[PDB]
């Protein structure tokens, strides 16, 4: 679930 | 093929494999490995004595002979700079009755010296810069060749001519001495030298022929690290961009992406040296996808963060020509690719490699090459994947400026900073 928080950040980063 | 001495590793020993059968005595202080590398240290028993076949020496007056080898000379100590610059020491010697040849080092200089029986002496050297941000010579394997005829003594580096001395004033040079491998002179206890593929020829080698030997002896099925050593699986590495020499990768704060930063430099006050720090940025590790990393292997590019091994991914469905790579825990996820195939697109000798993302170990589709790109933040450089590189790498001659070109830097005792 911490991973999910990281994935969410990644998608911010590229959008 | 005109080779009269060919020192090679065999059975935890170095042996002359020229076919002329010289005696080679390697003493206990010499460190060896099966990659043919040998190490000369400051200790007294760290030496090699070679007793030549007395039937095939070089011609003492026409002076028609060549010496080739690879060498790796450690970086200076930041606090031993004056001893480094000023102390000359011999590394290899072939002298009889005070005549013959020798190979010497004086800091960043490597020197060839001839002495005729009359006592006349002439030298020629190769010197490399000690102020470069990134040097291709400091602490990295490179190829040396010295050739002699009656008129000129020349030094070639990596197949190319560097120095040229007229040696006409040199008369008869005694040829038949023992060759002694040993650091000789005023040196530090920490001073050492790595060498490999030492060979002597009874001919003046041409540049064309030397440039070929450089290519042949450069070739391997496996990749190399920054220093020119084998690149390995399961080994910690810093990452260098041969297209962005002064940049490094850092995990962005509380973000799963790689930002690109400028290397810190030598910041002490000495005005003889300059360099960029090499031991900075994320620490990576290469894993097999199922020892030595070979071209076309399938790998995982991982790195250490928070006492844990994280992984470098690409988003499967990125839209633009490039995109930020995803640096995150090891995880199954259908939104990302983890499979990288490691490449060497350059046809010429190099320590650079490229990293190609694919769907798996079977697919023929190519997702992009790992590289560096400036993103819209004001702009900012990030660790990226790119399909743009995919056509650029097709260009001839291979473009060395592409940011898809990477080298791996492990810690090394020959580089302190
Ligand atoms: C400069 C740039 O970002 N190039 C990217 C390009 O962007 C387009 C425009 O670019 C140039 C260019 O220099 O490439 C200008 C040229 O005149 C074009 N050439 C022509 C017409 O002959 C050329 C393009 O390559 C096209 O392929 C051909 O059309 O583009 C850029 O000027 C333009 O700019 C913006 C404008 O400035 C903004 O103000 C405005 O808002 O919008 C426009 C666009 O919106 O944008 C153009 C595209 O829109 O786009 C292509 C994609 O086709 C590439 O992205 C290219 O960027 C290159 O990306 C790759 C990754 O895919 C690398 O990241 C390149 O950077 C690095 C690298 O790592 O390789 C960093 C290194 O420092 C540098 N190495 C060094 C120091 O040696 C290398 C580089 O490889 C070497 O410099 C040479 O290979 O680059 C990145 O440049
Ligand atoms: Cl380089």
């Amino acid at each position: 679930d911490m991973f999910a928080k990281l994935k969410e950040k990644f998608f911010n980063e590229i959008n | 093929n005109n080779i009269i001495l060919n020192l090679r590793y065999k059975d935890n020993n170095l042996i002359d494999l020229s076919g002329y059968g010289a005696k080679v005595e390697v003493y206990d202080g010499v460190e060896l490995n099966d990659k043919n590398q040998f190490k000369l240290t400051s200790s007294a028993n760290s030496k090699i004595r070679v007793t030549q076949n007395q039937n095939i020496i070089f011609n003492s007056v026409f002076l028609d002979f060549s010496v080739s080898f690879w060498i790796r000379i450690p970086k200076y100590k930041n606090d031993g700079i004056q001893n480094y610059i000023h102390n000359e020491y011999t590394i290899i010697n072939c002298m009889k009755n005070n005549s013959g040849w020798k190979i010497s080092i004086r800091g960043n200089r490597i020197i060839w010296t001839l002495i005729d029986i009359n006592g006349k002496t002439k030298s020629v050297f190769f010197e490399y810069n000690i102020r470069e941000d990134i040097s291709e010579y400091i602490n990295r394997w490179f190829f040396v060749t010295i050739t002699n005829n009656l008129n000129n003594a020349k030094i070639y580096i990596n197949g190319k001519l560097e120095s040229n001395t007229d040696i006409k004033d040199i008369r008869e040079v005694i040829a038949n001495g023992e060759i002694i491998f040993k650091l000789d002179g005023d040196i530090d206890r920490t001073q050492f030298i790595w060498m490999k593929y030492f060979s002597i020829f009874n001919t003046e080698l041409s540049q064309s022929n030397i440039e070929e030997r450089y290519k042949i002896q450069s070739y391997s099925e496996y990749l190399k690290d920054f220093w020119g050593n084998p690149l390995m699986y399961n080994k910690e590495y810093y990452m260098f961009n041969a297209g962005n020499k002064n940049s490094y990768i850092k995990l962005k704060k509380d973000s799963p992406v790689g930002e690109i930063l400028t290397r810190s430099k030598y910041n002490q006050n000495s005005k003889y040296i300059n360099y960029r720090d090499l031991y900075i940025g994320e620490k990576f590790i290469i894993r097999r996808k199922s020892d030595i990393v070979r071209k076309e292997d399938y790998i995982y590019l991982d790195f250490f963060n928070l006492n844990q091994e994280w992984r470098v991914y690409t988003y499967k469905y990125f839209k633009k020509e490039e995109e930020k790579l995803f640096l995150a825990p090891i995880s199954d996820s259908d939104e990302f690719y983890n499979t990288i195939q490691i490449k060497e697109y350059d046809e010429q000798p190099t320590y650079s490699c490229q990293l190609l993302f694919k769907k798996d170990e079977e697919s023929t589709d190519e997702i992009g090459l790992i590289g560096i790109h400036r993103f819209y933040e004001e702009y900012k450089d990030y660790f990226c994947i790119s399909k743009w590189y995919l056509k650029e790498v097709k260009r001839k001659p291979y473009n060395l400026k592409l940011g898809c070109n990477w080298q791996f830097i492990p810690k090394d005792e020959g580089w302190t900073e």
